[PDB]
């Protein structure tokens, strides 16, 4: 029910699950940040 | 500088890999904060 919410795991691919590729305009999406993203510049995931 | 301070975490120079552009003379190094002389500084006026 929440596969996309969990981090990606390649081992979870079931046969026939792949359907296609969808593209979304920027105004239909809204990014979100967490504590880890804005923790410290030493982190490799700073401001994404 | 043998040590760099990043958000209160203390790092020794040997661990880091620091690269800089043109090298200023020693008396001018503190003014540039021990760094290379930035290219925008010589290009912005002519670009304008």
């Amino acid at each position: 029910p929440d596969y996309y919410e969990k981090p990606f795991n390649p081992d979870g691919v079931t046969p026939g699950s792949y359907k296609g590729i969808s593209q979304i305009d920027p105004y239909w999406a809204m990014p979100q940040l967490t504590a880890g993203s804005t923790a410290d510049p030493s982190s490799e995931h700073f401001y994404e | 500088p043998d040590f760099w301070i990043i958000s209160g975490k203390k790092y020794h120079r040997s661990h880091l890999v620091v690269v800089r552009g043109p090298q200023p003379p020693d008396i001018l190094k503190p003014t540039y904060i021990f760094g290379g002389i930035p290219l925008t500084q010589r290009i912005y006026e002519r670009v304008y």
